[PDB]
């Protein structure tokens, strides 16, 4: 899962 | 917003259409090329090629069960491309890059035709 | 092989998949969720839940047009976890994320459960 | 494209  | 993002869920995504595709499951269409015949999932024709979005989003042709394409296609060459939509992977070589890039210009699939139109100039 | 890979193909065709979603283009399903309803393409839904994989891979139920979930189903956590399905973005929040994760769990969306862990053993 |  990443900051988009 | 404020949303995260999963990275690899397109790409999973894709993998299981493509593993549906494999066993003939909820596969909607019939694509029809010199007499071979190819099942698929009509949205992800769409989603891939400019052809099939305009053959799918009309009135009556939404329809269809079987789709028939023009008599010039390759078979090979429609189910490389048939391949790409499900994968991401293209299966180009010297001895079929002439038919996938006449087949990706008939299915409207923009990236493909850059791809070919690249290989073929690097040759000459 | 010897394929190629265009890296942004996965991502591309779920967008589209996505603005057919926003159309209602070849929408093949209705999920109802305590009187709320949600229009959607049965592959998708399948290639993301394990839940709608089993459903909709039953002999008797691949045929129907509405699908409804346990009335415990919260609306909006459905609505969020739709939403992840065809954009890879999850709205995960302080006020949803118990309904998040227990809609994530119901409909067996593995990596949305494992976050939703994650964020709450996070603020414990 | 990249070579996967
Ligand atoms: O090269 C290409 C690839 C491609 C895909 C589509 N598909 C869609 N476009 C927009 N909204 C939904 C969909 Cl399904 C249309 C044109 C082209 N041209
Ligand atoms: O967490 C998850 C996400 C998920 C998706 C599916 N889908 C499929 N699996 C295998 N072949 C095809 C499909 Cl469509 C099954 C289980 C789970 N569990
Ligand atoms: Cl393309
Ligand atoms: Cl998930």
């Amino acid at each position: 899962w990443v900051i988009p | 917003d404020s949303c995260i993002q999963f990275t690899r869920h397109a790409s999973d995504v894709l993998l299981n259409l493509n593993r549906l595709r494999s066993r003939d499951i909820l596969t909607d269409v019939v694509i029809v090329v010199s007499r071979e015949q190819f099942r698929a999932h009509k949205t992800v024709l769409m989603a891939c090629s400019g052809l099939f979005y305009s053959i799918f989003t009309d009135q009556l042709k939404c329809n269809l069960s079987v789709i028939n394409l023009d008599p010039e296609i390759n078979p090979e060459g429609f189910c490389i491309l048939l391949d790409f939509m499900y994968t991401s992977r293209l299966n180009l070589r010297e001895g079929n890059i002439m038919a996938v890039m006449a087949t990706a210009m008939y299915l409207q699939m923009e990236h493909v035709v850059d791809t070919c139109r690249k290989f073929i100039k690097a040759s000459e």
